[PDB]
């Protein structure tokens, strides 16, 4: 088998917006947060970008 | 009932003057309660607890 490493994965910091995080609300979530296909790779179809 | 106070200038006046200092420390079975807090204008005006 070849190496199993994600060549296609957007940068969690530089790809998305630069934001000031409210750590108060961060610890207050205590719940699962959804993830879209746009955050996993850049070879996503236009329709499946928000899924 | 009426005691004339001869040596003083005024017989009917309250001749003496007193100053008291009573300090009491009373262990009690009283419960009391927790102190309250003051409204914060940063949480409702910015929604910190979103």
């Amino acid at each position: 088998k070849p190496d199993e490493t994600l060549s296609s994965q957007p940068h969690p910091i530089l790809a998305d917006h630069w934001r000031l995080d409210n750590f108060v609300a961060d610890e207050l979530a205590l719940d699962p947060q959804p993830v879209m296909a746009r955050e996993l790779d850049y070879k996503v179809a236009q329709a499946n970008e928000t899924t | 009932a009426d005691l004339p106070q001869y040596p003083f200038a005024d017989q009917q006046a309250e001749v003496c003057t007193y100053v008291v200092q009573s300090t009491a420390v009373m262990p009690t079975p009283m419960i009391f309660g927790p102190s309250p807090v003051e409204q914060l204008a940063v949480i409702e005006t910015e929604d910190l607890f979103e």
